[PDB]
């Protein structure tokens, strides 16, 4: 189910595309596995904890 | 955006992120495409049917 | 918390033991970004002269 | 002829602390207790998406 | 000021009056209006001072110039605060009061002076009977208990000469008419008729106590209390909260219920109150003393402010929140702080980054000396402000601050050495601190977000010590083994790995390139991969026989990434190690190859330079992981259809009713197992090659590229249980309590899981997570125990000139060598050189460093065993010398004096089991199952070699072995011992001496449900003392004829058979006896108690079996949550449940008389006249029938060994050995590779106590335990003067008693059981000048140690000359 939907909406079915380097600009050998999530904080200021 | 680190995720027996990351790949294709669909004002019922 | 995009790939060492490497788009766009209260009491007390 | 009683679904166990996580059988079960504890212990950010 | 010791002793009343200035009489505290102390209150200033900064009471003495002047309205003297910090007071009180922790301490030493039990002495004090003082009349005496009826009926008849008080008075004149002298020699001449072992020993302890008061010049009067002292008022404070109220202390309530006590005792005196009030009071008065010194330990405890019991000096002195373990040990630090950790290296090996605020706050004292040095400042109170304002020059001053200066970092909690270490920051920004990357297996803290702890030192001497010994280039090693710390995580170096792989022949093979640039510029050009087999102009150096460089220069098949990873080696290291895939340990090899061929500075260039590459390669390399990476093999499903499908036919064969309940589940269970070791080699077989493609033509089979399967071939973290539960099936599962589960998990990660199995799965993972939870308390605990063990260890003098050893031997467990000789050897001193005949005799020189090239020159020689001088045959006094230790594991070479030895050792062996229980459980956590049942197989060939045999060959032409111990060894061509097992006693061979053995060959059939008797020559058997019903009974069998004779115990015996002893006579056809081969006595074979004859008269018995299985399995349990108990009372010394009783005395030994059945085993020695009888239990199995030759350490019964009894009998270094071996094997099972030197260590540390037997001249009597140093010291005296010397009795004691026991009594206070060891230091009057480094840790001085070595060698020479 998961790579029908990639494949509706127009995405490679294995989910892992190459990318570039932001620094040389060349191609890596193998691609990398990208996508978005959810990500989450604790308070663990470094401002208190420092 | 983010850069994650692939040490210690293989060896702590969850795939967890792994399939996060795709399903999150493919509603930010299916986002994107109806972006593109939404930026042009073809037809209201293509929208619909999408 | 947020969406935000994530890769999984090495790198020069930003990523070395379970880290998280992060852009400068996320401080751009006000992302991730809280607001604290800090309380301050000024108390008005008596001395015995 | 033998079953006496059926469950109504599999979310009956888990608390919702710990199943928000869209993946719960991918984990284990030490990964998902450090999840859900990150999870509750969470901070708001400043435009909610 | 410079005191030389801490003296204790009691302390005498007038002194205590003396040490104050004042009388405390009234409990007011303070005024409700003013905060001026009363005049005559706790705190008064006219006692204990001025209150303000040189201040009276009224205020109307200022000009603090009038100093000491009295004044004649308040009466205050002016002087300084912290004069109330040194000063006490003290209370008269009217009846004595008896000190309640004098008794109360066990073992109750003033009962064991007055020689009365503690109830009768409580009876006493409580006012609930009455005790005579002296009697001079004939009707009682001393130490007399009368009621009160009884009292009232003897004070009517006689009077004005029964002396009788009630409990304090009535002690204080017993102690006062008593003599010391008397009693002493009462007790003495009593010990010298009488022997009773008991009572021998309560009179030994006594006279001890009494020769240590006497010899202490303490008074007896002392122990009452009649001026009791007051705490300081600055020790309790009583200042006004934030918040408007006031905070009191407990300890000002309980001197003022205390005062109070004392005044309605005194009002109640002086009114003359009755009898009864009087004798309340005086209990009332003594529990408010107890009280105050002892909060509620005998009893109820007071009742605190609102719910909980106020806290007394005794809970401040014992407590774990006392002020020992936290104001002496360790407290609070001024330049200090806490931050959080980062992730980037940003810097090199010695340097680490810090923001600018941590300077911001800690180095601004340099800041204003600095900005008064040039003048850019006016004066200190405005450079406040300037740098307050944050200005660039103050920035720019900073960066010259912290331009070449150490700083400390530390990671709690520090287990080893390597977490603390001292480095150098840089200004950042971003307020969080970075760490080395390749520290975190040093600090053993992952980048999770823990909290790291900064500290600065002020002084140069400091600074330096920090500079030059605790660097992270400077220390590199770990302290336990002298492999290097540094076994990296990082998928980079997975892609490091990788470089140093190889591919197919995809575009970019088929060329020759000149050098590694070349290889560089190539692969940097974007032109091929670090794969293609390209041979490279290599130009390598190797070493000279003398140090130089040798230049060669050829050609070498490899690929990019290796000829980079050679590039990035410097010009020291060969070609032929980098030549391999580089793993975990193939660059944990080449780190130690490099540290030991090159040094120390080179190394961290190299490091440094390949960890950069590293981390630039892996950023271009771009690995990642997706679903479709781990793949699932279609053979699973087959497999899982095959076990359900074998299940169903066990449980269609279960309802048939065939197979038990626990014969059913170890069939599940060895069915499941099997086929979970199917799925895993299919696993494997699916995920190993995936190199389907053609290779110009043919096609090519070679390793995949699969991130999970390189990742593992790699070492990231080395596990293939994660790798079978992620792709395959995940193993199976126990229950919470009972047993392992029946029903395992067939599904995984990737497909998903269901309800059920997860949370069948969740009760073993959080059972894991709270037992590894649990047991890094008690990790810690063994840490804390094994440092106050040794902790009073320093390298005095070179060597000790002793020639005994230990001859270590490579132990090899079974028949994979796991430790061999190399790695046992490496960094000992050798002595006493064997001369071991090999190639042409090479002989080896003493008291050498054994290098590298001499351990290849014992590899080539293969010398069996080697003799060097370990840590408990030292001979050097207060500690061990540098001979007897070895090569540092810390620096590479030998270490020299100063430098600890005990505390290295503790933390290096509590170090891997915190590590391992913090790193393994929290990844990943399940459950194993172990073999119980082995079988008999060789794999080995070479030949049978016995040691201390006495076979015979018997009728059946078979070498069948006659002794008890003899351990069957396989030497081979090469001369040395691979193979040794525990032959029993009975078991038939297979082969001779001398004759070549093959593979898979059974050697001996060692049944232990049949253990025959030994016969060499056959003769018919003759019944002698054999009637039926008498000793032996009939039981009818079912068999054809084939009956049993069960031999009776002596608890079923008639009254004529009780001396009886059953035998078996070996008689010829005709009737004459037959004698053994060798001696004189008979044949004859005296059967042991229950006793099983097969054959009856008339036809010979052969291979008896009169014996039982009664399988016991010892310890060896799973990993070190789990086995920390067996490694705690290895080093408690704690005795088995079944300790196996060894010989004493070598000789003919046989029985005796047997009450009740209980055995009774004599020693009857060829020399010595005494015989020596011991108690056996009668469910006790014996081994021998009767008796045979055994020497002085034999095993006699079946089970573990007591390490005491065997320190007794056989010898120091074999119980020594058999510790180190039996610590050692626990390590082995879990993979720690840890040197035997941190064992012997703590062996000899706890082997430091001894007991005299004999007649000496100086103060040492029978049953007496004297310090080994002092023994020592006594027996040189003896040898240099040629007196009659005296022989010890080296004991073995647990962590407690060998800490109890040490001569410092500080440290053993400051550890554990303060309160016990501060009374025996106050009544035996010690004298400790000090020795250990707690001491010098409390009292803030020198360690005498390390660095400190001269000042202790300069305070000890100038002791010695006056």
């Amino acid at each position: 189910e998961i790579k029908e939907l990639l494949k509706l909406g127009d995405l490679p079915t294995s989910g892992q595309i190459r990318l570039y380097d932001g620094r040389t600009g060349e191609q890596f050998e193998r691609p990398v596995t990208v996508g978005y999530m959810y990500m989450l904080k604790l308070n663990h200021l470094v401002d208190d904890k420092m | 955006d983010i850069v994650l680190n692939p040490l210690g995720v293989p060896s702590r027996m969850n795939i967890g992120q792994i399939l996060e990351t795709h399903l999150g790949m493919a509603a930010k294709g299916i986002g994107d495409k109806i972006n593109a669909m939404l930026k042009q004002q073809q037809e209201v019922a293509k929208l619909r049917e999408f | 918390g947020q969406n935000m995009r994530v890769a999984f790939m090495p790198w020069n060492g930003y990523n070395f033991e379970d880290s998280i490497l992060v852009s400068e788009r996320v401080v751009q766009e006000d992302r991730f970004t809280t607001i604290h209260i800090q309380e301050l009491a000024c108390v008005s007390r008596d001395t015995k002269l | 002829d033998q079953v006496d009683y059926m469950d109504v679904s599999t979310q009956q166990v888990v608390s919702v602390g710990a199943s928000l996580i869209p993946f719960l059988e991918h984990d284990d079960a030490n990964r998902a207790l450090m999840g859900a504890n990150m999870q509750r212990q969470a901070v708001p950010t400043l435009r909610a998406d | 000021e410079e005191f030389d010791a801490i003296k204790i002793a009691l302390a005498s009343p007038d002194m205590i009056r003396s040490w104050s200035f004042g009388e405390v009489k009234k409990p007011e505290t303070i005024n409700y209006r003013t905060f001026k102390p009363e005049r005559d209150g706790l705190f008064c200033a006219r006692i204990f001072g001025p209150v303000k900064d040189y201040e009276c009471l009224c205020g109307k003495y200022k000009r603090l110039k009038h100093r000491g002047v009295i004044c004649e309205k308040c009466g205050v003297e002016v002087t300084q605060t912290k004069v109330r910090r040194e000063r006490m007071g003290h209370i008269e009180l009217a009846s004595p009061t008896a000190h309640i922790w004098f008794l109360k301490s066990l073992p109750s030493r003033i009962g064991l002076l007055l020689d009365m039990p503690l109830r009768d002495i409580e009876r006493v004090l409580y006012f609930e009977s009455y005790v005579v003082i002296e009697g001079g009349m004939t009707n009682l005496e001393r130490q007399q208990i009368l009621t009160e009826e009884q009292y009232l009926d003897a004070l009517e008849e006689f009077g004005d000469e029964f002396d009788a008080k009630m409990g304090a008075e009535a002690i204080q004149a017993l102690l006062k008419s008593m003599d010391l002298e008397q009693e002493c020699e009462q007790l003495r001449e009593e010990l010298n008729e009488t022997n009773s072992e008991t009572k021998r020993k309560k009179l030994t302890k006594r006279i001890k106590l009494l020769e240590a008061f006497v010899q202490s010049g303490n008074k007896p009067e002392w122990m009452i209390l009649t001026v009791l002292p007051v705490l300081p008022p600055d020790l309790r404070p009583l200042v006004p909260l934030d918040g408007g109220r006031f905070a009191t202390s407990d300890l000002n309530d309980l001197y003022r219920r205390v005062i109070n006590r004392n005044n309605r005792l005194k009002r109640l005196l002086d009114l003359a109150a009755p009898d009864i009030i009087v004798r309340n009071e005086k209990r009332m008065l003594q529990e408010a003393v107890d009280a105050l010194l002892d909060n509620g330990r005998r009893g109820r405890a007071i009742t605190g402010s609102n719910k909980r019991p106020l806290k007394s000096l005794a809970d401040m002195i014992k407590g774990k929140q006392g002020r020992f373990r936290q104001n002496l040990l360790g407290k609070r630090v001024d330049y200090s702080g806490r931050s959080v950790i980062t992730v980037g290296p940003y810097l090199r090996l010695h340097q680490c980054g810090l923001p600018k605020k941590m300077a911001l706050e800690l180095f601004k004292p340099f800041i204003y000396g600095k900005l008064e040095l040039r003048g850019l400042a006016t004066t200190i109170k405005a450079a406040k402000k300037m740098v307050e304002r944050e200005e660039a020059v103050v920035w720019d001053i900073l960066d010259e601050v912290i331009r070449e200066h150490p700083v400390l970092l530390n990671r709690a909690p520090t287990l080893h050495r390597l977490g603390i270490q001292a480095f150098e920051p840089v200004l950042i920004e971003g307020k969080a601190i970075q760490l080395h990357p390749l520290v975190c297996a040093a600090y053993n803290a992952d980048f999770d977000g823990d909290q790291m702890a900064v500290h600065v030192p002020l002084t140069l001497e400091a600074q330096l010590e920090a500079r030059a010994l605790m660097m992270s280039t400077n220390n590199i090693l770990s302290p336990a083994n002298g492999e290097p710390i540094i076994v990296p995580s990082q998928d980079v170096v997975l892609g490091l790995y990788y470089m140093t792989r190889d591919c197919v022949n995809a575009k970019g093979e088929g060329m020759v390139l000149t050098g590694p640039k070349e290889a560089e510029r190539l692969y940097r050009s974007g032109l091929a991969s670090l794969h293609a087999r390209v041979k490279v102009r290599i130009t390598e150096y190797e070493k000279d026989a003398n140090g130089e460089l040798v230049a060669k220069t050829s050609l070498k098949d490899t690929t990019v990434g290796r000829a980079i990873l050679w590039m990035i080696v410097p010009k020291g290291l060969p070609y032929s190690i980098v030549n391999q895939a580089l793993g975990k340990k193939a660059i944990s090899k080449m780190l130690n190859t490099c540290y030991r061929i090159l040094g120390l500075k080179p190394t961290v260039i190299f490091a440094d330079q390949i960890m950069y590459t590293g981390f630039a390669y892996a950023a271009r390399s771009g690995a990642s992981v997706g679903i479709d990476d781990m793949v699932i093999p279609e053979k699973k499903h087959e497999i899982i259809s095959e076990a359900e499908a074998e299940v169903a036919e066990i449980q269609e064969q279960f309802q048939s009713g065939l197979v038990t309940a626990g014969e059913r589940y170890n069939k599940v269970i060895d069915i499941w197992a099997a086929a979970n070791d199917r799925v895993s080699k299919a696993m494997m077989d699916n995920l190993q090659t995936e190199t389907v493609i053609n290779r110009d033509g043919q096609e090519e089979k070679q390793v995949s590229f699969n991130s999970i399967y390189m990742m593992a071939d790699s070492g990231a973290r080395g596990s293939a249980a994660q790798i079978r539960q992620l792709a395959g099936m995940r193993g199976l599962m126990a229950k919470p309590d009972g047993s392992i589960i029946e029903t395992p998990i067939t599904a995984n990660f990737r497909e998903g899981l269901n309800v059920l199995q997860y949370f069948i799965s969740t009760h073993g993972a959080r059972k894991g997570l709270a037992d590894t939870a649990l047991k890094t308390a008690n990790s810690g605990y063994l840490t804390r125990r094994l440092v106050d063990v040794a902790q009073d260890l320093v390298v005095t003098e070179d060597d000790c000139g002793t020639h005994e050893g230990i001859m270590m031997t490579p132990v090899i467990e079974g028949g994979d060598v796991k430790e061999p000789l190399r790695d046992r050897v490496l960094g000992r001193v050798t002595a006493e050189d064997v001369l071991k005949p090999g190639t042409a005799d090479i002989l080896v020189p003493r008291n050498t460093l054994l290098h590298e090239q001499w351990c290849d020159l014992l590899e080539e020689n293969s010398v069996d065993a080697v003799k060097v001088r370990s840590v408990v045959s030292c001979d050097t006094d207060f500690g061990v010398c540098a001979h007897c230790y070895g090569r540092d594991l810390a620096r590479g070479h030998i270490i020299n004096k100063g430098e600890a030895i005990g505390v290295i050792a503790a933390q290096s062996i509590g170090e891997p089991g915190t590590q391992l229980t913090m790193r393994t459980f929290h990844i990943g956590g399940a459950a194993s199952r172990a073999a119980a049942e082995s079988s008999i197989q060789v794999k080995n060939k070479g030949s049978i070699k016995l040691s201390n045999v006495k076979s015979v060959v018997n009728s059946s032409g078979k070498l069948v072995i006659t002794s008890r111990n003899t351990e069957l060894k396989l030497i081979d061509e090469f001369g040395r011992t691979k193979e040794s097992y525990k032959v029993p006693y009975g078991a038939v061979l297979a082969k001779g001496d001398g004759e070549q053995v093959a593979g898979g060959e059974t050697v001996a059939n060692w049944d232990p449900h049949t253990m025959p008797v030994i016969t060499e020559v056959s003769g018919f058997v003759r019944f002698t003392d054999m009637i039926d019903g008498q000793t032996i009974t009939r039981q009818t069998d079912e068999l054809t004829g084939l009956s049993s004779l069960v031999v009776l115990d002596s608890a079923e015996r008639t009254a004529g058979g009780k001396d009886l002893r059953p035998a078996l006579k070996i008689v010829d056809a005709q009737g004459n006896d037959v004698l053994i081969p060798g001696t004189d006595m008979p044949a004859q074979y005296f059967l042991p108690g229950k006793a099983i004859v097969q054959l009856e008269d008339g036809v010979q018995i052969s291979s008896g079996d009169t014996l039982a299985r009664i399988p016991q399995e010892s310890g060896g349990t799973k990993d070190i949550t789990g086995g920390l108990p067996r490694v705690a009372d290895l080093f408690e010394a704690r005795r088995p449940k079944e300790p196996a009783i060894l010989a004493e005395i070598s000789g003919i030994v046989s029985f005796g008389k047997e009450t009740k059945g209980k055995r009774r085993l004599v020693i009857t020695p060829v020399d010595g006249s005494d015989p020596y009888e011991e108690m056996i239990p009668k469910w006790r199995q014996l081994n021998v029938f009767e008796g045979e030759r055994v020497e002085r350490g034999d095993v006699i019964s079946d089970g573990p060994e007591a390490p005491h009894d065997i320190l007794r009998l056989r010898g120091v270094h074999a119980v020594t050995r058999y510790i180190v071996n039996e610590v050692q094997d626990v390590y082995r099972l879990q993979g720690v590779k840890i040197n035997d030197k941190h064992i012997e260590v703590i062996v000899r540390q706890m082997l430091r106590k001894a007991t005299i037997v004999n007649a000496g001249s100086s103060d040492f009597l029978e049953g007496e335990q004297v310090e080994y140093s002092r023994v020592k010291i006594a027996n040189r005296e003896l040898e240099a003067n040629g007196k009659v010397g005296a022989t010890y009795s080296r004991d073995l004691l647990g962590i407690t008693k060998a800490s109890l026991a040490t001569e410092s009594f500080i440290s053993a206070a400051s550890f554990q059981e303060t309160t016990r060891v501060l009374t025996e230091a106050a009544v035996a009057g010690k004298r400790d000048e000090l020795r250990g480094l707690k001491e010098n840790v409390i009292v803030g001085r020198l360690i005498p140690a390390g660095t400190g070595y001269a000042y202790h060698q300069d305070r000890m020479r100038r002791r010695a000359a006056g």
